[PDB]
C-alpha cells in the first residue's frame, strides 16, 4: 500500500512541488527493449 | 537417534554459506539475520512466498490439494507418506516453509530483469529441481525454476522471449526437463553422470539422446559423465566445445544456473575433483554469455566447507573480480568423455547449425534415418562391402553362411565352406573390417574415391586355406555400427564365440585339428573363448596380428595350464613402435598394419603347419 | 449477450475515495439537506465529485489533471500499474488468460471500448508488449506498429527472377489474435466504424455502452452467432445505481443526487463477491453458452438520517490523524492546494505507519536466529553423546567376558 | 544481540581501484613533410589525428571527467590518469642496439634536404628534426602503465600512444616504427622485477605482422608470442618469411611463438572467435602466464580500405574479456594499427567498457559459418602445435609425432573394387521396389550395371535421364587416436529423390551411372567414357523411339561433359527441352556447337547450372557456359537439398 501511494505521488502529481538515471527503475535493462516492438 | 549420520539436507548450510559471505568482509551483518542495510557491494532484496496463483501455473490442482492437506496432518500419517515416496520427507512445519523459494526465485529474477540489480545469488532451501509437475520427489516439493521462469514469461512478455537454463549438479534436472520437453522459447541444458540405474534416479529421461519433442526439439541437450571422477578439464571442454557456442546461437535473454555443489571436490555422494576455481571460470564464461542476465539459486550442497569456498569463488566473480588460477592445467581429460562428447555433437549437429562445417559434418544429414528403405536417402556401408565380397565368394567358391537363430545379427555376418561337419581339418579365422588409406576431406568430412586405398587383408589366408582342402569358418564383427549405440563388440564377439563353441563345433562329426586367427582387437573375443573353456583337446595353436592395439590379459578360469598352455601355443604379432608371462608370447614386428600382415604371413602359416604337421 | 464481472476497489481507492469524501461533505450534505474568488455552482461541485469518483472508479493514478508526458507511460512495468487498482488486475488476468488459452488454426478477434482518451492510453500502455496484433482506431497511437488487417539477374539481357516466388517460403507470419481499441466518442460520433472487422466480442472497459447503438446493431445483425458483451462491473458505484435501474429485463441531476446517496449510503457496504473463473467464462462466451460462471446478485439493499456523512479512514496502527471535512466555500486552486497538501499530510501518515512497523520482525528474527542455533547444537551434541555410548558398549562386553573368565577360575 | 562475525574490510584487491590511462598531447607533433599531393587522397598511413578522436570519444560517454579535451587530473570516479615520462637511453638500449640510437640521434639534428633523402631511404618510414623526444616519450611512458599494473595501484591499463612500436628491430627501424614499444616495456618489468613477473603472454592482433618483437623474443621463453596476419607470401607487407605458419621459435624460444595467417583477405568476427576458443586459451592456460600484454591494432575492423575485414567492435568485446579472464586480472593495452577513424572509435568505446568491467555485447550475428581456409588454416597450426605443446595432444588426436610417410602406393593392384559394391546394392535395392531393366549396351567395355531402364519404356513420353557417378561415402575419424573407422561410414544417394518424384508422376526414367578412374587429378578419361556412352544410347535407342516427347537431363557432380558433348555433336533440340545441373566444385563445361550456332543461344536459354559458393571463380562468367549460379552454401548435397523445389518447378515449368 505504501508504495502504490508513493509510486502515484512520483508519477503526475498534482498543483505545486512542496513535496514532490540509475538507479533505473522504469525498466529499462536494454536487451530486447526496443527490439522486442517489431520496428516496421 | 542418528544424529552422528544426519540427513545432508539440514537448515544449516545456508547458515554456513551467510557466515562466509560475512567472513569475508561483503556483508557488514554481525548478527546474522536478515536486515537490510547490508554495505555497498550488495543489497540484499527482501522475499514474500508464492501464491497460489503463480504456483498453480506449472504444478497441477492435485498436488497443491496434496501438498496443502499435508500440513496439519498426524506423526504416523506424515511418516506413511513420508515412506510411501521416493526419497522425500515431510513435515508438519513444511507448507509455508515451500512457498518461500518460488518466491525468493521470483523476487530475485524481478529485480534483475526489471534493472533493480545487475545479477543476483539467492540463497535457498529445499531445493527445486527434482519435482515432477503432478508429484514431488527427491526432497523437492516445488519446481522453483520453472515457476520462476514461466512467471517471467507470462509477466514480461516484451522483454523476455527466450530463457537459457544450466545445471551443473551431479544429478539429473528431472522435472524441469519434464516441464519444458514440448516448449520452444526454453532452452535447458545439464551436466550430470548417468549410469543407466545406478546413480540417482537413473531413468530413461536423463539419456542424453533425448531431446526434444514437437514443436520444443532441439532445445535440450543433456551431457552424461559415464564413470565418476572427472576433474576441471573435462568441465573446461565441456563449457568450451558445446555450452558456449550454443548459447552465443541461441541469443538468451536471461540466464538461469541452477547451481549444486554435489559435484564439488571432497564430497562423497557424486566423488569429483571439482576446484571451486573451475566453477569461477566457468561463470565467467556464463557472464560473459548474454549481456548479464544471471540469476543464481542453489539446489545441491552436502559438505559444508567445499559449498563454503564454492560459493565464496561464484560470489567473487559475480561481484567483479577475475576468477583465480588453476591448480594444474596439464590434466588431459579421460577419452570416453570426448567420445561421448562427440557423440552429443552429431546430434547437435543434426538439431543445431553450430557444429556442421566446424566438426566434419555437414557432408550427411542426420535428420534422416540411417536405412536400408528407399524412404531415406543415407545408406550404412557394412551391408555393400559384405554383399560385395558374399556374391565374390558365391561366384569363387560357392560359400555357405553361417545362420544365427535366437540372436538378432544380419544374415551372412558369418561365413563358411559347405560340408564344414565334414571337413575334417577347420580354420576359424576371425578378422576385423579393414581401414583405409584415404584422404579426409576436413570441411565437409567426407573422403575421395580416387585416393581411396581399400585393401582386404583377411582374404589371403583363406586363399591359404583353400590350397590346403581345410574347412574354412569366417568371423567378422562390425565395430558398433554408429545405429544402435548400446553395441559393444567385445560382448557380442564373446557371443558368437561361446555359441559356434556350445552350438556347432560340439556337434561336428569330423571335428579335428582347429587353428584360431584372431586379427586386431576382435582376438579378445578369443580371449574369452580361451579363459572360460577348454578347447585344448581339439585346437592346437592360436595367432593374433594386434599391431598397435593394447594388450590382451588371458586369465583362465577352469584351470591353470589353460594359461601356460596359451602361453606355448600363440604367435602375437605387435607394433614394433609400441615397447611393451600370462599375455602369450607377444612378438613385436620390425617395419610397422598390412606391412606387418604381408611380414609374417609365411611365419604365421609356417608355424600353424608345423603345428599341424 | 451481455453479461457483468464483480469488481471491487482497493484499499488505495477506498483511501482516496474517502479524501474526495473529506472534500465534497459538506458542498454534499448542503445540497442534500488569478480569478474571481467565487467559482462555480453547486451543480458544477456535484459534477467534480462523481466526474472525480468515477476517475478513482478507474486506476486511481488518473486523479492527476495533467497530460501524460508519453514517455515515462511506455516505460513502466505491469506490475506497479496495476497495483493501483484491482480493475486493472482482473482486466490484465483476463487477457492473460484469453491469450494463453488451447488454439487448431484459430484466428479469433478482439474489441476493448473505453470510454473517453486517456483511458485508453492507459490501456495502450497496459497492452503495449504484449503479444496481440493490434490497431488502434483512435488518434495519437503509442508506438504504431504496422499490422494491416486482412480486407536472379546474375548477369545482363536475361530474365529469370526466382526471388518473386522465393520470398513467401523465407517470410514468416503472425498468428496473433487480433485486437481493436477505441472509445465511446468515435462510436457516438459515426458509425461503421467496427463493422468492418469481424469482431468476436467486446470486452468494454465501459459499462454504459447503450448496447443497441447503430454500428452495433449492424454487428450484431451481420455474424453468424451472437457476440458477447461483458462490461466491468464495480459492486458499490454511482454508475451502479443507474445500472441497476437499467438492469431490470435537470432530471439528470435527480439521477446524480439518488446515485450518489446509493453511493454514499453503501459506503462502507460490507459485503463482497468473488470466486470467479476465467477460463470457463471464457469458454462460455466463446463457444456460446450462457455463461452461470458469472454471479447473478448484481445489487445492494439501502429517509436522509446521519452517520455516513463524516468521513472515516481506513485503520491504521498508531497513526491517528482525522478529516477536516472543509466547511466552505471553494477556489479551484484552494481545491486543488488542499488535495495537494492533504494528500501530502496523508502520505506523512502512511510514511510513519510503514517505518514505525520495522523492528518487532527485528528482534523476532534475532529470536528466531538464537533458537535454531540453539537448536542444532543441542542436535550436535546429541551426536556426541550417542557416539560415546556406542563406543563405551564393547567395553561394556569385553569387561562382562572376563568377568565370566574370572568367575570361572573362582571356581 | 551477540556479535559472531565482527565488521571489518572486504578483502578483496580488484575493483576498488580503478583503471591507469597513459595520454599525453605531446604525442602528436611528429609528422610527415609534404611531397606529392597523392597524399591528399591517400589513407596516410600514420596520422597523428588518432589519439585525440579515442581521447575525445572517451570523454563522450561520461568515463573521463574533462570538459575541454586536455591533460589534466581530475580523471573522475572510474580511470586514474598515469603520468608519463620519456624514456632513458638505457632502456631502449635494453633491446636496442646503439648505432640505432646514434641513428636517430643523428636524425633528430639533420637539414630538410638530410630529412628527405633519409625518408626516401629507410624501409616505409619517414622522420622529422621532431621525433627523437616524440620516440622517447612512448615506450617510457609504456613503462610506466605495467609499473601501475604489477604494482597493484589500478585494475588494467590502457595506454592510447603513439607510434607504434611493434615493426622496428633491434638492428634497424621499419614500417612507420621508430623504436620498439611491447619489446622494450616487457624487458623492463622483466629486468625490474624478476619477483612478481616471471612469464608474460603478448598477443598481437594488429593485421600485419609484428615481427620486431617476434625477433626480439624469438629466442627466449620467458615470452610467449601470439600474432595473427594475412600472409600472401610476396605481395601483402611485410611478406617475409618470419610471418610463415611454421616458425616456431629457435633455440630454448622453441615452443614459445605462434603465427596466425589468413590466406585470404576478407575475414570476420567468427574467425577470430573460433580461432581463440580452439587455440590460445588452452595454451595460455598451458603456459600459465603473469602478465599479458595486447598490442592492438583495429586495422582489421569493419569499414577499412587497408585490410578489408568485418570486425564489429563486440568481437573486440569478447576478445578482451576472454583475454581478462586469462590472466588473474593484470593487463595493459597500447595501441599500433588503425587507418578510419570512426573504426577505431567504436573499437576503443567497447575495449574501454570491458576494461571497465562492463559485460560485452552480443555478436551483430552467430551464424556466419567461417570461410574454410581458416579451418584447414588451424589444422595445419595445430599439427606442429600439438608437436610442441601438451594440451592439443589426443583431444584432437595427433597423437605425438605422427607426420606420416606412408600412404605408399606399391600394392594398388591388390585393392577392394568398391565401385561395383555401391552401384551393385545401390541396383539390388533399386530393382527390389522398382523392377528397373539393366539395359545393356554391346561393343563396350562397361560392367552390366551402367544403365538401368524403366520399364515399358517404349510408350513412355516423358523420359527423363539422371547422369550419376558413384555417390559419396561420408565417414567417421575415431576419436581416440588418428584413423578412419570405415564400418562406421554412411553412403549418400543424391538422385534418389529426382528419381522417385519422377517415378510418382509416370515419366520414364534412365540411370546412367559413371565411374571414376583411380589415381586421377580430374576423371578425363572417365569424361571420355561419358562422352562414349551417352553418344552410343542417343545413337542407339532414343532415335528410334516412337512415342518420346519432351526429353529433360539431371547432371549431377562431374560427369555433364556427356550430356554437354551430346548437346554439341549431336542436334536435339526438337525433342529435348531443359538440362539442369548441379556441379558442386569441379571445373565447368564449355559447349562445343557444331551443329549450329543458334544451338549455343538455346543452351543459353532453357539451362540452369549450380556450383558453390567458394568456388574458384566469383574473385560474370563467359556465355559458353551457360547461365551458372552461385549458390549460398557448400557441398553437393546441401545444394540439392536446398534448391530441390526451384529446381522441380522449372522442370515443371518446361512442360506443358
Ligand atoms: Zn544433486
Ligand atoms: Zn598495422
Amino acid at each position: 500500500s505504501m508504495k502504490s501511494l508513493e509510486n502515484e505521488v512520483n508519477g503526475p502529481l498534482t498543483k505545486f512541488s512542496t513535496e514532490s538515471q540509475n538507479d533505473f527503475q522504469s525498466l529499462k535493462a536494454r536487451n530486447k527493449f526496443l527490439k522486442n516492438y517489431i520496428t516496421l | 537417534f542418528e544424529y552422528i549420520d544426519p540427513h545432508p539436507e539440514d537448515p544449516r548450510r545456508i547458515y554456513r554459506i551467510y557466515k562466509i559471505l560475512a567472513e569475508n568482509g561483503l556483508i557488514n551483518d554481525p548478527t546474522l539475520s536478515g536486515v537490510d542495510d547490508l554495505g555497498d557491494l550488495m543489497l540484499k532484496i527482501p522475499v514474500r512466498a508464492a501464491t497460489s496463483e503463480e504456483i498453480l501455473e506449472v504444478h497441477t490442482k492435485e498436488h497443491l490439494e496434496f501438498i496443502e492437506s499435508t500440513e496439519k496432518m498426524s506423526r504416523e500419517e506424515l511418516l506413511k507418506e513420508t515412506e510411501k515416496g521416493d526419497s522425500v520427507y515431510f513435515n508438519n512445519d513444511s507448507y509455508a516453509s515451500a512457498r518461500l523459494p518460488c518466491g525468493g526465485a521470483i523476487e530475485a529474477c524481478k529485480a534483475v530483469v526489471e534493472g533493480r540489480v545487475k545479477n543476483s545469488l539467492a540463497v535457498v532451501r529445499p531445493p527445486g529441481h527434482h519435482a515432477e509437475p503432478q508429484a514431488a520427489g527427491g526432497f523437492c516439493l516445488f519446481s522453483n525454476v520453472a515457476v520462476a521462469a514461466k512467471n517471467i514469461l507470462k509477466n514480461y512478455p516484451e522483454s523476455v522471449r527466450r530463457i537459457m537454463i544450466l545445471d551443473w549438479d551431479i544429478h539429473h534436472g528431472n522435472g524441469t526437463q519434464k516441464s519444458f520437453y514440448q516448449d520452444d522459447q526454453v532452452l535447458y541444458v545439464s551436466l550430470h553422470r548417468f549410469e543407466m540405474g545406478k546413480y540417482y534416479p537413473g531413468t530413461i529421461q536423463g539419456q542424453y539422446d533425448q531431446t526434444g519433442e514437437g514443436k520444443g526439439e532441439g532445445f535440450n541437450c543433456n551431457i552424461t559423465w559415464p564413470v565418476g571422477g572427472v576433474g576441471d578439464a573435462e568441465y573446461m571442454w565441456a563449457f568450451e566445445q558445446v555450452v558456449m557456442p550454443m548459447g552465443r546461437e541461441f541469443k538468451p535473454d536471461l540466464v538461469i544456473i541452477s547451481s549444486g555443489f554435489d559435484a564439488a571436490d571432497g564430497d562423497t555422494i557424486g566423488q569429483c575433483h571439482v576446484t571451486p576455481s573451475c566453477y569461477g571460470h566457468m561463470t565467467h564464461m556464463l557472464k560473459s554469455l548474454a549481456r548479464g542476465n544471471l540469476c543464481v539459486v542453489l539446489e545441491g550442497g552436502y559438505n559444508l566447507d567445499a559449498i563454503a569456498r564454492s560459493a565464496l569463488s561464484v560470489a567473487k566473480v559475480l561481484i567483479g573480480e577475475p576468477p583465480d588460477e588453476l591448480p594444474d592445467p596439464l590434466s588431459d581429460p579421460k577419452p570416453e568423455v570426448i567420445e561421448m562428447i562427440d557423440k552429443v555433437i552429431r546430434l547437435q549437429s543434426k538439431y543445431w547449425n553450430c557444429f556442421r562445417r566446424r566438426h566434419a559434418n555437414s557432408g550427411c544429414n542426420f535428420n534422416e534415418p540411417i536405412n536400408d528403405s528407399i524412404i531415406s536417402k543415407n545408406f550404412p556401408l557394412q551391408k555393400a562391402i559384405r554383399q560385395q565380397q558374399q556374391h565374390y565368394l558365391s561366384d569363387e567358391f560357392n560359400f555357405v553362411t553361417l545362420p544365427l537363430v535366437s540372436m538378432d545379427l544380419p544374415d551372412n555376418t558369418v561365413l563358411c565352406t559347405p560340408n564344414i561337419s565334414e571337413s575334417n581339418t577347420i580354420i576359424i579365422v576371425v578378422h576385423d573390417t579393414s581401414d583405409i588409406w584415404a584422404k579426409r576431406n576436413v570441411i565437409s568430412g567426407t573422403i575421395d574415391l580416387s585416393s581411396s586405398v581399400i585393401i582386404d587383408n583377411s582374404l589371403d589366408f583363406i586363399k591359404w586355406g583353400l590350397d590346403r582342402k581345410y574347412g574354412i569358418i569366417d568371423v567378422n564383427i562390425p565395430l558398433t555400427l554408429f545405429e544402435p549405440d548400446n553395441y559393444s563388440g567385445m560382448i557380442t564377439s564373446q557371443e558368437v564365440l561361446i555359441y559356434l563353441w556350445d552350438n556347432y563345433i560340439k556337434y561336428f562329426p569330423s571335428v579335428a585339428k582347429i587353428a584360431f586367427i584372431g586379427i586386431g582387437d576382435s582376438y579378445s573375443g578369443i580371449v574369452h573363448l580361451l579363459g572360460h573353456r577348454d578347447t585344448r583337446a581339439v585346437t592346437k595353436t592360436v595367432i593374433n596380428f594386434l599391431g598397435d592395439k593394447q594388450l590382451k590379459p588371458l586369465v583362465p578360469l577352469v584351470d591353470e595350464t589353460l594359461s601356460e598352455w596359451y602361453f606355448k601355443n600363440s604367435l602375437i604379432f605387435s607394433n614394433n613402435s609400441h615397447q611393451c608371462k600370462k599375455f602369450g608370447r607377444v612378438l613385436r614386428c620390425d617395419t610397422d598394419l598390412n606391412n606387418i600382415i604381408e611380414e609374417r604371413f609365411e611365419e604365421a602359416t609356417d608355424f600353424i603347419l608345423d603345428s599341424f604337421e | 449477450k451481455v453479461y457483468y464481472l464483480p469488481v471491487t476497489l482497493t484499499q488505495f481507492q477506498k483511501d482516496l475515495s474517502e479524501i474526495l469524501i473529506s472534500l465534497h461533505a459538506k458542498s454534499f450534505k448542503a445540497s442534500i439537506i488569478t480569478h474571481p474568488y467565487p467559482t462555480l455552482s453547486q451543480r458544477q461541485l456535484t459534477y467534480i465529485f462523481d466526474s472525480n469518483i468515477r476517475a478513482i472508479a478507474n486506476h486511481p493514478s488518473l486523479l492527476v489533471d495533467h497530460y501524460m508526458p508519453r514517455q515515462l507511460l511506455r516505460m513502466e512495468p505491469t506490475e506497479s500499474s496495476i497495483a493501483g487498482s484491482h480493475k486493472f488486475q482482473v482486466l490484465n488476468q483476463l487477457i492473460n488468460s484469453i491469450c494463453f488459452r488451447d488454439r487448431p488454426n484459430e484466428v479469433i478477434k478482439c474489441a476493448i471500448i473505453a470510454h473517453s482518451i486517456k483511458e485508453l492510453d492507459l490501456l495502450e500502455g497496459l497492452i503495449l508488449g504484449k503479444k496481440f496484433r493490434t490497431k488502434r482506431l483512435s488518434g495519437t497511437s503509442l508506438y504504431n506498429e504496422k499490422h494491416k488487417f486482412p480486407n536472379y539477374t546474375g548477369y545482363s539481357k536475361d530474365d529469370y527472377d526466382y526471388s518473386v516466388k522465393r520470398n513467401l517460403k523465407k517470410r514468416k507470419i503472425n498468428t496473433d489474435d487480433w485486437l481493436f481499441l477505441a472509445t465511446t466518442k468515435h462510436l457516438k460520433h459515426d458509425q461503421y466504424l467496427l463493422a468492418n472487422y469481424d469482431i468476436d466480442m467486446i470486452i468494454s472497459f465501459d459499462p454504459m455502452l447503450e448496447v443497441e447503438l447503430p454500428a452495433l446493431q449492424v454487428l450484431r445483425n451481420n455474424a453468424n452467432k451472437d457476440i458477447p458483451i461483458i462490461k466491468l462491473l464495480v459492486q458499490n458505484s454511482p454508475d451502479h445505481y443507474l445500472l441497476d435501474s437499467e438492469i431490470k429485463n435537470s432530471q439528470e441531476y435527480e439521477e446524480i443526487k439518488s446515485s450518489l446517496l446509493y453511493f454514499l449510503q453503501a459506503r462502507n457496504a460490507p459485503v463482497n463477491n468473488c470466486e470467479i473463473d476465467y477460463i470457463k467464462l471464457v469458454k462460455c462466451c466463446l463457444e456460446g453458452k450462457d455463461c452461470n460462471n458469472i454471479l447473478p446478485v448484481l445489487d445492494l439493499i439501502t429517509s436522509s438520517d446521519s452517520g455516513f456523512w463524516q468521513p472515516q479512514l481506513t485503520k491504521l496502527q498508531y497513526s491517528s490523524t482525522e478529516l477536516p471535512l472543509w466547511d466552505g466555500p471553494l477556489d479551484i486552486k484552494t481545491y486543488q492546494t488542499e488535495l495537494m497538501h492533504r494528500a501530502v499530510i496523508r502520505l506523512r501518515d502512511i510514511q510513519d505507519e510503514y517505518a514505525k512497523g520495522t523492528v518487532p520482525l527485528y528482534e523476532k528474527r534475532l529470536n528466531e536466529t538464537q533458537r535454531q542455533n540453539q537448536l542444532d547444537e543441542i542436535k550436535n551434541s546429541v551426536g556426541l553423546t550417542f557416539k560415546k555410548k556406542q563406543e563405551v558398549e564393547k567395553s561394556i562386553n569385553d569387561s562382562e567376558k572376563r568377568l565370566k573368565h574370572a568367575m570361572t577360575e573362582s571356581t | 544481540r551477540q556479535v559472531i562475525v565482527p565488521v571489518c574490510m572486504p578483502k578483496i584487491h580488484y575493483s576498488p581501484l580503478k583503471t591507469g590511462l597513459c595520454y599525453d598531447v605531446r604525442m602528436r607533433y611528429h609528422a610527415k613533410i609534404f611531397t606529392s599531393y597523392f597524399e591528399y587522397i591517400d589513407p596516410h598511413p600514420e596520422d597523428p589525428r588518432r589519439i585525440y578522436r579515442i581521447y575525445k570519444i572517451l570523454a563522450e560517454n561520461g568515463l573521463i571527467n574533462d570538459p575541454t579535451l586536455s591533460g589534466v587530473d581530475d580523471l573522475g570516479d572510474l580511470m586514474l590518469k598515469i603520468p608519463v615520462r620519456a624514456a632513458t637511453s638505457e632502456e631502449i638500449l635494453e633491446v636496442h642496439t646503439k648505432e640505432h640510437l646514434e641513428f636517430i640521434e643523428s636524425t633528430e639534428k639533420m637539414s630538410r634536404e638530410e630529412l628527405l633523402k633519409e625518408t626516401e631511404k629507410g624501409d616505409s618510414v619517414y622522420f622529422n628534426n621532431d621525433s627523437y623526444a616524440s620516440a622517447r616519450l612512448p615506450c617510457g611512458g609504456a613503462i610506466e602503465a605495467c609499473k601501475a599494473v604489477v604494482e597493484g595501484r589500478v585494475k588494467n591499463s590502457l595506454a592510447v600512444v603513439r607510434p607504434p612500436g611493434h615493426h622496428a628491430e633491434p638492428q634497424a627501424a621499419g614500417g612507420f616504427c621508430l623504436f620498439s614499444n611491447v619489446a622494450v616495456a616487457a624487458k623492463n618489468i622483466l629486468k625490474n622485477y624478476p619477483e612478481s613477473v616471471r612469464r608474460i603472454m603478448i598477443l598481437d592482433w594488429d593485421i600485419h605482422h609484428g615481427n620486431g618483437t617476434q625477433k626480439s623474443f624469438y629466442q627466449d621463453d620467458q615470452v610467449l608470442y601470439v600474432s595473427l596476419h594475412r600472409f600472401e607470401m610476396g605481395k601483402y607487407y611485410p611478406g617475409t618469411i618470419q610471418g610463415q605458419y611454421d616458425q616456431t621459435g629457435e633455440g630454448k624460444g622453441e615452443g614459445f611463438n605462434c603465427n596466425i595467417t589468413w590466406p585470404v583477405g576478407g575475414v570476420g568476427d567468427a574467425e577470430y572467435m573460433w580461432a581463440f576458443e580452439q587455440v590460445v586459451m588452452p595454451m595460455g592456460r598451458e603456459f600459465k602466464p603473469d602478465l599479458v600484454i595486447i598490442s592492438s591494432g583495429f586495422d582489421a575492423a569493419d569499414g577499412d580500405t587497408i585490410g578489408q575485414c568485418h570486425v564489429t567492435p563486440s568481437c573486440y568485446g569478447h576478445m578482451t574479456h576472454m583475454l581478462k579472464s586469462l590472466a588473474r586480472g593484470n593487463l595493459c593495452v597500447v595501441l599500433e594499427g588503425g587507418y578510419n577513424l570512426d573504426a577505431i572509435a567504436r573499437s576503443a568505446l567497447s575495449v574501454a567498457k570491458v576494461l571497465i568491467g562492463e559485460p560485452p555485447d552480443e555478436l551483430p550475428d552467430p551464424l556466419s559459418d567461417p570461410k574454410p581456409e581458416v579451418i584447414e588454416m588451424i589444422d595445419k597450426v595445430i599439427r606442429l602445435q600439438s608437436k610442441y605443446w601438451n594440451c592439443f595432444r589426443r583431444r584432437h588426436a595427433n597423437s605425438g609425432c605422427n607426420f606420416n610417410e606412408p600412404l605408399n602406393d606399391s600394392i594398388i593392384s591388390k585393392n577392394f573394387p568398391l565401385q561395383k559394391a555401391i552401384r551393385q546394392q545401390q541396383q539390388h535395392y533399386l530393382s527390389d521396389e522398382f523392377n528397373f531393366v539393366t539395359l545393356p549396351l554391346v561393343s563396350m567395355d562397361l560392367p552390366d550395371n551402367t544403365v538401368l531402364c524403366t520399364p515399358n519404356i517404349s510408350e513412355s513420353n516423358t523420359i527423363i535421364i539422371v547422369v550419376h557417378d558413384t555417390s559419396d561415402i561420408w565417414a567417421k575419424r575415431n576419436v581416440i587416436s588418428g584413423t578412419i573407422d570405415l564400418s562406421s561410414s554412411v553412403i549418400i544417394d543424391n538422385s534418389l529423390d529426382f528419381i522417385k518424384w519422377g517415378l510418382d508422376r509416370k515419366y520414364g526414367i534412365i540411370d546412367v551411372n559413371i565411374p571414376l578412374t583411380l589415381f586421377e587429378p580430374d576423371n578425363y578419361s572417365g569424361m571420355i567414357t561419358s562422352q562414349e556412352v551417352l553418344i552410343y544410347l542417343w545413337d542407339n535407342y532414343i532415335k528410334y523411339f516412337p512415342s518420346v516427347a519432351k526429353i529433360a537431363f539431371i547432371g549431377i557432380g562431374d560427369s555433364y561433359s556427356g550430356i554437354v558433348h551430346l548437346l554439341g555433336h549431336r542436334d536435339t533440340r526438337a525433342v529435348t527441352k531443359t538440362v539442369i545441373n548441379f556441379l558442386g566444385d569441379k571445373q565447368l563445361k564449355p559447349l562445343v556447337p557444331l551443329v549450329d550456332e543458334t544451338l549455343s543461344e538455346w543452351y543459353f536459354k532453357n539451362s540452369l547450372i549450380f556450383s558453390n559458393n567458394s568456388h574458384q571463380c566469383w574473385k560474370k562468367p563467359r556465355k559458353k557456359f551457360g547461365r551458372v549460379l552461385r549458390c549460398d552454401t557448400d557441398g553437393l548435397n546441401n545444394i540439392i537439398e536446398e534448391r530441390f523445389e526451384e529446381a522441380t518447378d522449372f522442370i515443371l515449368d518446361s512442360f506443358e
